[PDB]
DNA sequence: TCATATTATTACGCCAGACAGGG
DNA sequence: CCCTGTCTGGCGTCCTCTCACCTATGA
RNA sequence: AGAACCUUACCUGGUCUUGACAUCCACGGAAGUUUUCAGAGAUGAGAAUGUGCCUUCGGGAACCGUGAGACAGGUGCUGCAU
C-alpha cells in the first residue's frame, strides 16, 4: 500500500537488506532540547523549574522575609513569526512568573508570617523556537549549534613523552566540575604528588589532605600498608606476608622453622612465595641492616621521660633503633615502599610539605588562592569549605557524578553534587594505582568521555546566570525593604535576565546565522556538533588528535562530512540514526542479538557501552531467519574490527546508512567514491542554489524524502482529507471525519510563502503540487518548497553528460556546456536583494524623501512617483534611483538617495515602509488604510458565510430526526431556517447545537472584525530612533555564463568554460546532442569512481524513461504500459520494493507513467546500493548498449569519435559561487581615513591587496619600476597619484614617485613613543 | 569617524590618551591640595600604569579593556604583529588599477596573451580611455568623457581596443609562492566575466579551474610596461628558477592526445603502406583511408645542424606510424626525428621541449609549445578517450589470492590458539602476508591492464600494450600512477589507524567492487589524517618561506 | 545631560632565554 | 661554582567573500 | 458660414433670488413615467406608479425637494495690464 503522493512517482528502490528501524525525525536534537527547556515538568528536572528551584525561596540574612515561588508561564507572542521577520523584532515570549512574598515577624523560623502578597510578575522575554528548529533573533533567522565538550568527572591523563626531556612519564588527574573550581593532581619527575587548583601555583598535594583534618598518621594509614617489627628475643623480628617479596633481591638470609628457605643473592620467585605460604612463614629474624633504611608509620614517645622518640614519616638508623628499643614500644610499624609496585610517593610528598597541622595547611592554601590580602582563620576556612563542599559554587552535575563514580569503579551512579573527603582521596588513590601499573589512562577523543551541550542546556545556564544576579538584587532590596509599601517589582527587575539571555542568543560563538540556501543545508546546519565555543578548544591552536576520527565515531558522528580548511574535524556533523543520551552522550541504535537469531528489537548504546559488547556489521548475509549464513562474521570488539564466530555476538548494526550523516548519505554510490571526494561532495552539496525548475534526481538514495519533509520547507498536511483549492492565496483542505474534531467543524488553510528572501539571497518559494479535489493523507506533502519536486529533494538538475576531452575547453576541471542548457533556463536561478534606505537626522535638520532630486536632471524622477520612492516592478539596473532621500543644507543640497548598486539589475518585487509616523504626501498612507480596512471585514464575513453555507447544509442534513419536511424547511432564506420540536427518544439537539455555532460565529466575527479595523487603523508598527525606514526588494535573475561553478555529488568541481551552440555538441547516432561534457582525466587521479556508476545508472533510468515516453506518446492502451512498468519494477535480484501494480485502478498506472516519462527514478542506497550486474541488466531492459558507452559523432566535423565514449545522466548542481558576484575592477575611487591606501572589498569599491609574497615575487624578477609604482603611485602617495592621473590623461606615462604616506604614518607612530626617528642628509 | 548611525566609533588610542590626561589632571590637583603621601603614591602609580598601558599595553599585568572584555590596542600594537604597519601597510599595500575574477580556460590563446573581460577592461583602463578620447577631439572636458564611458557608447570600444593592444597586464594567483606566480600577458578582450588563462601557464600558477580566482594589475608607467614585456612576460618564463626544468610542460589533456596519437597497433587501416611525406600522412588520416596509429614507412626530411650554425638536410625513410609523421609536421627544423619516434608520455614530451630549448633557442620553443598544445587538444578531442566501468579490469586471480591469504591467516591464528608463536611475531607475519598478497594482486591487475589487448594481424595472434582508457591515462603520465590505478582495480592495501600502527585486516575490496561499512571507516581514518596534515602543514610552509626571504 | 574612571577563568607546543638551587 | 629544573616570552599561511554587533551611570 | 420665435447680447412688461449652470453637507422623498385648471407664458395648485446595487440596521451611490451659507453667474469695464 502507498499514500497518494507516493503513488505519483514511486522510485525504483534497490537495496537487499530489509530496514528494521525507520529514520528518526532529523531535527530532534534542537526540538527535544528546547522542549526540555520550556516545559512545565514537575519533579524539577530538567528545565526552567530547575533554575527556579535552585534560586528560590530567597531569604535574606535574617531579614524576616522570604520570597518564594509558585509557578511560571509563557504568554502568547505578540508577533507571529512572519511579521516578526518582516518587522525586525525577536521572536520571543513573555515569561510570567508567579511570586509569593511572605514577610515574617521577629523570631519566626517556625512562626506564621505577618503578611503575604503575590503577583504574576514579568521577568525578561525568552526567544521561542520556530517549529523548524530556528530562532528569529533580530529579524534574521539564527541557529544554536550543539557543542561537544569534555564531560564533568575525573580524567586520568598521561602526557607521556614531551616533558622532562628524559622519557619519564607523568600522570595527572583532572576533576572537571560542571560549575565551579578545577582540581588537578599531578606527578613531577622527582616522583612527588602535587595539587593545583584552577591552573594556579603548584602545591604539594598532601596539604589538601592536611586541609581535610587528616593528621600524618591517618594519611599514612590510607596510602600505605604496615609491616610489623616485633621486639623479641633478638634482632627485632618481622612479620612477613610473602606477597611483599615479589620481584626483589634477597639481601639477607631467609630462614625459619630451623630451615634455610632462600639464601642471599637470588631474587625471590613466586615458587619461593608458594614455599613460604605452604611452610606458613610469617615471623623471621632480620639483620640490623634491614631496618636501617625503612620509614616509621606512626608516632612513638618515650614513656618515662615523656618526650618524642620519632615523628611519623621518619627514616630509621641504628641509633634511632637504640632510642626506640630501650624505651618500651615493642611494635614498630614501617611503610612498605615497594620499588616495583607500591611506591613511596605520598611519603616523599610529606617530606616536601612545609606544613604540619590543619591551620597552616589552610593558610598556605589561602595564600595560594587569593594572594596579598592576609590569611585569617575565618577567611581561609570559609574559602576552603566553599571551594568544593558547598552547593553554591561547586556542583558536579548528574553527568559528573556518574562519570566520577564510573571512573572509580563505584557501584552507585547517583549521589550528591559536591565532593567530599573520600572522593578526593579516591582520585589520589586511583592516580597512584595508575602510576604503580594497575588501571590505565583515559583518552579524550573517546565519545563516552565527551558530552553534548544543546540549546536547552546552554540557554538554561545563561538563565541561571541571570537568576543569580536577580537574587543578589532581591537580597539587596529586601534588607533595605520597608513593609508594607512595596510589591514584588520594586525588588525584582526584568533587566538582567533579558540582558543575559539576549547576550547569548545574539552574540555567542554558537548562536550563528543559518546557512539557508537549500533544504539540505538548513537540515544539516541544525544537526551540527561543534567542538568550539565557550569552554571548548579553539581553531588556531589544537591540534592533531582532536581533528582526527576515533573508533567511537561509528554511528554517532559522520566520518566524512566535516569542512575542509582551518577547522576540520571540529565542526563534525551528527549521524543519521544517532539520538542523544539522557546524560547528553551520543547513543546509536543496535539490534539486540540473543542467540543465532538476530532479533528485530533495537537497543541504544553509547561508546562506554559499545566497548564491552561485540557488535556486528550492517551487511552480513542472513537469510529468512536472522541466522548469520556464515559461521564467522566481521564485528568489532573494543574499537578493533576483527573476525568473530557465528554465535558470540550481542548486537548488530541497525541499517547500513547509520555511519554517515544526512549530507553525505544523499550521495549515491558513496561506497565507490574515495573518502576525500565524498567529503568535498557533501560540503559542496550543502552549497547549491535552488533552480527555477526543480528536477528529481534520477539516481538518488531514497533519503531525499525524509530530508525534504523533515526540514520544514514543504507544507506537509496536518490532517488528511480532500481539498477545496482556492490556492491563489492558500491551499484549503477539507478534513475527513475520523481525523476531525467534534466541535470546531474545521478545514485546514495552508499559507504558501511566495517569493521572498532567504538568508543567502536565494529565493524560497512554495508551489502547490496537488490539484483540486484530490485526496491527501496525514503526513503527506502539499506544497513543494525550494529545491523539492513532489516531496523529494531536487538540489540540482540531471543532464546528459559525455566523458571525453573536447578541444581543450574542459582542461583541468572545467566543464563544457551546450546551449540547450542555457536556452531552457534549467539553471536560471532567482536571487533577491533587500536594500534599506533611511533618512536619519544626523545634523543640520532631518533628511527628506522627495523626488525633487537636485543638480541631476530628468534622470532622477523616473522609476518613482510624484512624492518620491521607486514605483514597484520595473526593469531597474545599476545607477538607477529607488528612494529619493536627500536634505537641503547638508545651493548646498546633495544626493544620498539610495540607488541601485553597480552591476545589478532586477525587478522591485516588494516595498516595505513602517517609516517615521508621517510618510504620506497628502494621502497614499491613509489611501491604502481604507483598502485594508474594507479587506478585513470582507474575508471576515466571507469565512463566516463559507462556514454558514456548510452549516446551513449541515442543519438540513441533520434536519431529518426533528423535521425532514423538505417543503416545510425552505421558509426564511437569510433570516431563520429550523423551527421544529423533538422531545426525547434520540438526542437531536444538533439543531440547537449548530444554532449556537452560527450565533457565536456572527457574534465573534463582529469582535474579530472589531479588532481588525483597530489593528488596521494605525500609523505603522516598528521601534523608535530610526525615522525613514524604506526597504526595497530587488530580484535579479541570473542565468549561467562562462565562469560560474557547477558540481556533481561526488566532488567533481568545475568552472563552466565554454557555452557552446547546439550544433557543435557531440551527438550520438540517434541525433540528440549531449548536454554537458566533463573530463575523464579527473577520474583516475581523484578516485571518485562513483560518478561513473551514477552516469551509467542514470543513462539506464532515462532509457526506461524514453521507452515509457515512446509507449505513452505513440499511445498504447494501458495493458502494455502496466506490463512494462511491472518489468521495470521487478528487475533483478532480491529487493524490497517489488510493487503491487495491479491495484492501481487503471488510472494510477497512467498518472505514474505521466510522471515517469522524463526518466524512471532509481534509489541506490548508501552502502547497500545497486551492484554492477543490475546496472547492466537495467541497461538491457532499456534498449541501450550494455557497456554504458555509445559511439558519438562530432558536431564540428560530422565524423565519428574513435573508441566509444561514455554518455549518461549525472545530477549536476549549481553552487552559489556565481561569477558576477566575484568580478571586480578598480581604477580610482575612495580610500580609507587613517591610511592613504585604497579600501578593501567589493561592496566597498576597492582594489586588490598586493601582499607580501607578490612583493617578493617582483623582487625575484628585476621589476624595480613595476614595484615602485605598485607601492607608491598606485597605492599610497597622494601627490604621486594625482600627478600620475593627470600625466596619464595628458598622454605621458611617467611617475613622479615621492614618499608613501603610510611610512610617514609609521614615523609618527614610532615618534609618538619616546623614539626619535629621523631622515638624514640630502 | 562615526559609523552608519548617530554615534562615534572611537579608537582605542583615544581611550588611552584620555585616561592619561584624566589621571595627570588629578595628580596636578592633588599636588596643589597637598594630599598625604599614600594618596599621591597611588595617584602617581596609577599614572605610571596608565602611561605604561598607553605605550605597550599588556606587557604589564592583565591588559586594560573597554568593550567588552577584549583589551584595547595601543601604539606598540599599532607597530608590531601581523597587522601592524610593516606587514600590513608598508610591505603589502592595497592597489588601484587592479581587478579580480574567476578564471577559465580559453585554449585558443597563444602563450603570451590572456583573455580579459570587456567590463574589467573598461574599468581598469579608465584614464587611458580618457586620454585617448581627449586626443581625438570627440569631447572637451573630463566630465564629458566620464559620462561617455558611464553610458558606454558605441565609440569607446574602438578606443579600448586601441589602448589594450601592446599593453601587458600582470596576472597573479592569490597564493603566490615563487616568481612564476606573477606573469605578464597581453589582453585579448572577452565577451564574458571570467579571465581566460592559457592552459600551459596553469602548471606554473598551480591553478586548476575548480573555482580559482586571479588578480590583474596594470603597469601604469612606461618603464613598467617595458618590465612586463621584457622580464615578466609569459614567454620569458619557460624554465623554473629552482632548477633547469621547463615549467611550460604540457600538463594533462595534451599528453593524452599525444600518447594516443604517437602510438601503434599491430593491425589498422593502412598497415605497412608507404607514404611520400608527412603531408599525405595527414591527408590519409583525414580522408578516412588509414588510422592514426598504423605502422608505415614514410619519407621524412630531418634537418641536422651538424655544421657551425648551418642546417644540413637529410631525408630518409623511417619505419614509423601515421601519427608520428603528423606530429613531425609541427616539430621545428633542427630536432631529429627520433624525438617523436617513441610513444611520447609526459617525461618524453618534457625532454622534447627541453631539447628544443637547448638547441633552437627561445622563439621556436615558444611557437612549438603552442603547436604542441594545439595538436594535443585536437587529437585528444578526436580520440574520444572516455572512462567506463568496464575499463577497470578486475583480475581473475584476485579471489584465489585473497583465499590463499585467508588460509595463511587461518594457519597463523590456529598457531595462536595453541600458543606456539608470540603476539608481535603474529602481527608481523600477518602484515607480511598481506603485503605479499597486495603485491601479487597489483601484479595480476598490472599484467591484465598493460597487455590485455591481443589482436591478430594476418594470422595467429600477437600481443601488444593495451589501449585501455585508464591504462593510457596511467602510462601517459597525464593523471594517475601505479597506486591509484591499483586502488581502482586491485585491493587498496592495509590502511592505518591514527595510532600510527597498521591494521592487521586490510581493505580487500577496491572501488569497482563496493566497500562495505567498516572498510570505508578505516579509509576515512587514513584520509582525514591527510586532510588535517595539509591544512596544518601549509602554515609552516608559508612561515618557512617568510623566514627564508627575510634572511636573504 | 555631563563628567566618573575599571572587576567575578582554566583545555597549545615548541623553543630559546634568563634564574635560583645544589654537589 | 657548573649543571639544572623551572618559569617567562614569543613565534605559529597567504589572497578573497557573506552576515551580524557594538559602556553604564542619572540627580 | 444665414436676426420671424430661437439666435440675442437690446427695449417693454410679468416673474426668480445659493439661483438656469457646478461642488459641499443637513435632512424630506427612489429617480422618472403619465395626465388636470388658471396664466401671454414663466409658473402655481391636482390624480397614477416605483423602493435597484447593501446593512454588530447612527444608513448609503445615482435623481428630485427645502434652508443655511461657502459660492455660482456676468456677451459688465480696461485689447493703453495680458
Amino acid at each position: 500500500v502507498y499514500s497518494y503522493t507516493e503513488k505519483k512517482r514511486i522510485r525504483k528502490d534497490f537495496g537487499k537488506r530489509p530496514q528494521v528501524l525507520d529514520v528518526p525525525y532529523l531535527l530532534s536534537i534542537q526540538l527535544d532540547s528546547f522542549q526540555k527547556f520550556i516545559e512545565q515538568d514537575p519533579e524539577g528536572q530538567y528545565g526552567l523549574e530547575a533554575a527556579f528551584r535552585s534560586v528560590f525561596p530567597i531569604q535574606s540574612y535574617s531579614g524576616n522575609s522570604e520570597l518564594q515561588y509558585v509557578s511560571y508561564r509563557l504568554g502568547e507572542p505578540v508577533f507571529d513569526v512572519q511579521e516578526c521577520q518582516i518587522r525586525g523584532v525577536t521572536y520571543s515570549a513573555p515569561l510570567r512568573v508567579k511570586l509569593r512574598l511572605v514577610i515574617y515577624e521577629r523570631e519566626a523560623p517556625e512562626g506564621t508570617v505577618k503578611d503575604i502578597k503575590e503577583q504574576e510578575v514579568y521577568m525578561g522575554e525568552i526567544p521561542l523556537m520556530t517549529d523548524n528548529g530556528t530562532f528569529v533573533i533580530n529579524g534574521t533567522e539564527r541557529v544554536i549549534v550543539s557543542q561537544l565538550h569534555r564531560s564533568p568527572g575525573v580524567f586520568f591523563d598521561s602526557d607521556k613523552g614531551k616533558t622532562h626531556s628524559s622519557g619519564k612519564v607523568l600522570y595527572n588527574a583532572r576533576i572537571i566540575p560542571y560549575r565551579g573550581s578545577w582540581l588537578d593532581f599531578e606527578f613531577d619527575p622527582k616522583d612527588n604528588l602535587f595539587v593545583r587548583i584552577d591552573r594556579r601555583r603548584k602545591l604539594p598535594a598532601t596539604i589538601i589532605l592536611r586541609a581535610l583534618n587528616y593528621t600524618t598518621e591517618q594519611i599514612l594509614d590510607l596510602f600505605f600498608e604496615k609491616v610489623i617489627f616485633e621486639i623479641r628475643d633478638n634482632k627485632l623480628q618481622m612479620e612477613l606476608v610473602p606477597e611483599r617479596l615479589r620481584g626483589e633481591t634477597a639481601s639477607f638470609d631467609i630462614e625459619a622453622n630451623g630451615k634455610v628457605y632462600v639464601e642471599k643473592g637470588r631474587r625471590i620467585t613466586a615458587r619461593h612465595i608458594r614455599q613460604l605460604e605452604k611452610d606458613d612463614v610469617k615471623l623471621i629474624e632480620v639483620p640490623v641492616e634491614y631496618i636501617a633504611g625503612k620509614v616509621v608509620a606512626k608516632d612513638y614517645i618515650d614513656e618515662s621521660t615523656g618526650e618524642l622518640i620519632c615523628a611519623a614519616n621518619m627514616e630509621l638508623s641504628l641509633d634511632l633503633l637504640a632510642k626506640l628499643s630501650q624505651s618500651g614500644h615493642k611494635r614498630i610499624e614501617t611503610l612498605f615502599t615497594n620499588d616495583l609496585d607500591h611506591g613511596p610517593y605520598i611519603s616523599e610528598t610529606l617530606r616536601v610539605d612545609p606544613t604540619n597541622d590543619r591551620l597552616s595547611a589552610l593558610v598556605e592554601i589561602y595564600r595560594m588562592m587569593r594572594p596579598g590580602e592576609p590569611p585569617t582563620r575565618e577567611a581561609a576556612e570559609s574559602l576552603f569549605e566553599n571551594l568544593f563542599f558547598s552547593e553554591d559554587r561547586y556542583d558536579l552535575s548528574a553527568v559528573g557524578r556518574m562519570k566520577f563514580n564510573r571512573s572509580l569503579l563505584r557501584e552507585e551512579i547517583e549521589g550528591s553534587g559536591i565532593l567530599s573527603k573520600d572522593d578526593i582521596i579516591d582520585v589520589m588513590k586511583k592516580l597512584i594505582d595508575i602510576r604503580n601499573g594497575k588501571g590505565e589512562v583515559d583518552d579524550i577523543d573517546h565519545l563516552g568521555n565527551r558530552r553534548i551541550r544543546s540549546v536547552g542546556e546552554m540557554a538554561e545556564n545563561q538563565f541561571r546566570v541571570g537568576l543569580v544576579r536577580v537574587e543578589r538584587a532581591v537580597k539587596e532590596r529586601l534588607s533595605l525593604g520597608d513593609l508594607d509599601t512595596l510589591m514584588p517589582q520594586d525588588m525584582i527587575n526584568a533587566k538582567p535576565i533579558s540582558a543575559a539571555v539576549k547576550e547569548f542568543f545574539g552574540s555567542s560563538q554558537l548562536s550563528q546565522f543559518m546557512d539557508q540556501n537549500n533544504p539540505l543545508s538548513e537540515i544539516t546546519h541544525k544537526r551540527r556538533i561543534s567542538a568550539l565555543g565557550p569552554g571548548g578548544l579553539t581553531r588556531e591552536r589544537a591540534g592533531f588528535e582532536v581533528r582526527d576520527v576515533h573508533p567511537t565515531h561509528y554511528g554517532r558522528v559522520c566520518p566524512i562530512e566535516t569542512p575542509e580548511g582551518p577547522n576540520i574535524g571540529l565542526i563534525n556533523s551528527l549521524s543519521v540514526y544517532a539520538q542523544t543520551n539522557e546524560y547528553g552522550f551520543l547513543e546509536t541504535p543496535y539490534r539486540k542479538v540473543t542467540d543465532g537469531v538476530v532479533t528485530d528489537e533495537i537497543h541504544y548504546l553509547s561508546a562506554i557501552e559499545e566497548g564491552n559488547y561485540v557488535i556486528a556489521q550492517a551487511n552480513s548475509n542472513l537469510d529468512e531467519e536472522g541466522h548469520f549464513v556464515e559461521d564467522l562474521v566481521t564485528c568489532r570488539s573494543k574499537g578493533e574490527s576483527s573476525l568473530f564466530s557465528r554465535d558470540q555476538v550481542d548486537y548488530m548494526d541497525v541499517s547500513t546508512q547509520q555511519v554517515v550523516s544526512v549530507g553525505a548519505s544523499l550521495i549515491p554510490f558513496l561506497e565507490h567514491d574515495d573518502a576525500n571526494r565524498a567529503l568535498m561532495g557533501a560540503n559542496m552539496q550543502r552549497q547549491a542554489v535552488p533552480t527555477l525548475r526543480a528536477d528529481k534526481p534520477l539516481v538518488g538514495t531514497g533519503m531525499e524524502r525524509a530530508v525534504a519533509v523533515d526540514s520544514g520547507v514543504t507544507a506537509v498536511a496536518k490532517r488528511g482529507g480532500v481539498v477545496q483549492y482556492v490556492d491563489a492565496s492558500r491551499i484549503v483542505i477539507k478534513v475527513n471525519e475520523d481525523e476531525m474534531y467534534p466541535g470546531e467543524a474545521g478545514i485546514d488553510i495552508y499559507n504558501l510563502t511566495k517569493y521572498t528572501r532567504s538568508n543567502q539571497n536565494t529565493c524560497i518559494n512554495q508551489m502547490p503540487c496537488v490539484s483540486l479535489g484530490e485526496p491527501v493523507e496525514r503526513g503527506d506533502v502539499l506544497a513543494d518548497g525550494p529545491s523539492t519536486d513532489l516531496g523529494e529533494l531536487a538540489l540540482g538538475q540531471n543532464m546528459r553528460v559525455a566523458f571525453m576531452p573536447w578541444n581543450g575547453y574542459n582542461f583541468e576541471d572545467s566543464i563544457l556546456v551546450s546551449e540547450r542548457v542555457v536556452q531552457e533556463d534549467r539553471f536560471t536561478t532567482i536571487h533577491i536583494q533587500e536594500l534599506a534606505c533611511v533618512s536619519r537626522d544626523t545634523k543640520l535638520g532631518p533628511e527628506e524623501i522627495t523626488a525633487d532630486i537636485p543638480n541631476v536632471g530628468e534622470a532622477a524622477l523616473s522609476k518613482l512617483d510624484e512624492s518620491g520612492i521607486v514605483y514597484i516592478g520595473a526593469e531597474v539596473t545599476g545607477g538607477d534611483i529607488l528612494v529619493g532621500k536627500v536634505t537641503p543644507k547638508g545651493s548646498d543640497v546633495k544626493d544620498s538617495s539610495l540607488r541601485v548598486p553597480n552591476g545589478v539589475s532586477g525587478t522591485v518585487i516588494d516595498v516595505q515602509v513602517f517609516t517615521r509616523d508621517g510618510v504620506e504626501k497628502d494621502k497614499r498612507a491613509l489611501e491604502i488604510e481604507e483598502m485594508q480596512l474594507k479587506q478585513a471585514k470582507k474575508d471576515l464575513s466571507e469565512e463566516l458565510q463559507i462556514l454558514e453555507a456548510g452549516l446551513f447544509s449541515r442543519i438540513r442534513a441533520v434536519l431529518v430526526a426533528g423535521g425532514v419536511e423538505a417543503e416545510k424547511l425552505d421558509k426564511l432564506p437569510r433570516d431563520r431556517w429550523l423551527e421544529l420540536g423533538l422531545t426525547d427518544e434520540e438526542k437531536q439537539n444538533q439543531l440547537e447545537q449548530l444554532a449556537e455555532q452560527y450565533d457565536e460565529l456572527k457574534h465573534e466575527f463582529e469582535k474579530k472584525l472589531e479588532a481588525k479595523r483597530r489593528k488596521i487603523t494605525q500609523g505603522d508598527d516598528l521601534a523608535p530612533g530610526v525615522l525613514k525606514i524604506v526597504k526595497v526588494y530587488l530580484a535579479v535573475k541570473r542565468r549561467i555564463q562562462p565562469g560560474d561553478k557547477m558540481a556533481g555529488r561526488h566532488g567533481n568541481k568545475g568552472v563552466i568554460s565554454k557555452i557552446n551552440p547546439i550544433e557543435d555538441m557531440p551527438y550520438d547516432e540517434n541525433g540528440t546532442p549531449v548536454d554537458i561534457v566533463l573530463n575523464p582525466l579527473g577520474v583516475p587521479s581523484r578516485m571518485n569512481i562513483g560518478q561513473i556508476l551514477e552516469t551509467h545508472l542514470g543513462m539506464a533510468a532515462k532509457g526506461i524513461g524514453d521507452k515509457i515516453n515512446a509507449m505513452l506518446k505513440q499511445q498504447q492502451e494501458v495493458a502494455k504500459l502496466r506490463e512494462f512498468i511491472q518489468r521495470a519494477y521487478d528487475l533483478g535480484a532480491d529487493v524490497r520494493q517489488k510493487v503491487d501494480l495491479s491495484t492501481f485502478s487503471d488510472e494510477e498506472v497512467m498518472r505514474l507513467a505521466e510522471n515517469l516519462r522524463k526518466g524512471m527514478p532509481i534509489a541506490t542506497p548508501v552502502f547497500d546500493g545497486a551492484k554492477e550486474a543490475e546496472i547492466k541488466e537495467l541497461l538491457k531492459l532499456g534498449d541501450l548498449p550494455t557497456s554504458g558507452q555509445i559511439r558519438l559523432y562530432d558536431g564540428r566535423t560530422g565524423e565519428q569519435f574513435e573508441r566509444p565514449v561514455t554518455v549518461g545522466y549525472m545530477y549536476m548542481l549549481k553552487l552559489n559561487h556565481l561569477v558576477d558576484d566575484k568580478m571586480h575592477a578598480r581604477s580610482t575611487g575612495s580610500y580609507s581615513l587613517v591610511t592613504q591606501q585604497p579600501l578593501g572589498g567589493k561592496a566597498q569599491f576597492g582594489g586588490q591587496r598586493f601582499g607580501e609574497m607578490e612583493v617578493w615575487a617582483l623582487e625575484a624578477y628585476g621589476a624595480a619600476y613595476t614595484l615602485q609604482e605598485m607601492l607608491t603611485v598606485k597605492s599610497d602617495d597622494v601627490n604621486g597619484r594625482t600627478k600620475m592621473y593627470k600625466n596619464i590623461v595628458d598622454g605621458n606615462h611617467q611617475m613622479e614617485p615621492g614618499m608613501p604616506e603610510s611610512f610617514n604614518v609609521l614615523l609618527k607612530e614610532i615618534r609618538s613613543l619616546g623614539i626619535n626617528i629621523e631622515l638624514e642628509d640630502e | 569617524v562615526p559609523l552608519d548611525g548617530g554615534r562615534f566609533a572611537t579608537s582605542d588610542l583615544n581611550d588611552l590618551y584620555r585616561r592619561v590626561i584624566n589621571r595627570n589632571n588629578r595628580l596636578k590637583r592633588l599636588l596643589d591640595l597637598a594630599a598625604p603621601d599614600i594618596i599621591v603614591r597611588n595617584e602617581k602609580r596609577m599614572l605610571q600604569e596608565a602611561v605604561d598601558a598607553l605605550l605597550d599595553n599588556g606587557r604589564r599585568g592583565r591588559a586594560i579593556t573597554g568593550s567588552n572584555k577584549r583589551p584595547l590596542k595601543s601604539l606598540a600594537d599599532m607597530i608590531k604583529g601581523k597587522q601592524g604597519r610593516f606587514r600590513q601597510n608598508l610591505l603589502g599595500k592595497r592597489v588601484d588599477y587592479s581587478g579580480r575574477s574567476v578564471i577559465t580556460v580559453g585554449p585558443y590563446l597563444r602563450l603570451h596573451q590572456c583573455g580579459l573581460p570587456k567590463k574589467m577592461a573598461l574599468e581598469l583602463f579608465k584614464p587611458f580611455i580618457y586620454g585617448k578620447l581627449e586626443l581625438r577631439g570627440l569631447a572637451t572636458t573630463i566630465k564629458a568623457a566620464k559620462k561617455m564611458v558611464e553610458r558606454e557608447e558605441a565609440v569607446v570600444w574602438d578606443i579600448l581596443d586601441e589602448v589594450i593592444r601592446e599593453h601587458p597586464v600582470l596576472l597573479n594567483r592569490a597564493p603566490t609562492l615563487h616568481r612564476l606566480g606573477i606573469q605578464a600577458f597581453e589582453p585579448v578582450l572577452i565577451e564574458g566575466k571570467a579571465i581566460q588563462l592559457h592552459p600551459l601557464v596553469c602548471a606554473a600558477y598551480n591553478a586548476d579551474f575548480d573555482g580559482d580566482q586571479m588578480a590583474v594589475h596594470v603597469p601604469l608607467t612606461l618603464e613598467a610596461q617595458l618590465e612586463a614585456r621584457a622580464l615578466m612576460m609569459s614567454t620569458n618564463n619557460i624554465l623554473s628558477p629552482a632548477n633547469g626544468e621547463p615549467i611550460i610542460v604540457p600538463s594533462q589533456d595534451v599528453v593524452l592526445g599525444l600518447y594516443y596519437m604517437t602510438r601503434d597497433c599491430v593491425n589498422a587501416k593502412g598497415e605497412g603502406m608507404v607514404l611520400t611525406g608527412p603531408k599525405e600522412a595527414e591527408r590519409l588520416y583525414r580522408s578516412g583511408l588509414a588510422s592514426l596509429h598504423a605502422r608505415v614507412k614514410v619519407r621524412i626530411t630531418e634537418y641536422e645542424k651538424d655544421a657551425n650554425g648551418e642546417l644540413v638536410a637529410k631525408t630518409s625513410l623511417k619505419d614509423t606510424t601515421v601519427g608520428r609523421a603528423i606530429l613531425w609536421m609541427i616539430v621545428p627544423k633542427g630536432l631529429p626525428y627520433s624525438i617523436v619516434n617513441q610513444a611520447l608520455g609526459k617525461k618524453a614530451i618534457s625532454k622534447m621541449l627541453n631539447t628544443c630549448y637547448r638547441i633552437l633557442g627561445l622563439k621556436p620553443t615558444v611557437i612549438f609549445a603552442d603547436q604542441i598544445m594545439y595538436t594535443g587538444f585536437a587529437y585528444a578531442a578526436r580520440s574520444g578517450a572516455s572512462v567506463g566501468i568496464d575499463d577497470m579490469v578486475i583480475p581473475e586471480k584476485k579471489h584465489e589470492i585473497i583465499s590463499e591469504a585467508e588460509a595463511e591467516v587461518a594457519e597463523i591464528q590456529e598457531q595462536f590458539q595453541s600458543g606456539l608463536v608470540t603476539a608481535g611475531e603474529r602481527y608481523n607475519k600477518v602484515i607480511d602476508i598481506w603485503a605479499a598478497a597486495n603485491d601479487r594482486v597489483s601484479k595480476a591487475m598490472m599484467d591484465n591492464l598493460q597487455t590485455e589487448t591481443v589482436i591478430n594481424r594476418d594470422g595467429q595472434e600477437e600481443k601488444q600494450v593495451s589501449f585501455n582508457s585508464i591504462y593510457m591515462m596511467a602510462d601517459s603520465g597525464a593523471r594517475g600512477s601505479a597506486a591509484q590505478i591499483r586502488q581502482l582495480a586491485g585491493m587498496r592495501g592495509l590502511m592505518a589507524k591514527p595510532d600510527g600502527s597498521i591494521i592487521e585486516t586490510p581493505i580487500t575490496a577496491n572501488f569497482r567492487e563496493g566497500l562495505n561499512v567498516l572498510q570505508y571507516f578505516i579509509s576515512t581514518h587514513g584520509a582525514r589524517k591527510g586532510l588535517a596534515d595539509t591544512a596544518l602543514k601549509t602554515a609552516n610552509s608559508g612561515y618557512l618561506t617568510r623566514r627564508l626571504v627575510d634572511v636573504a
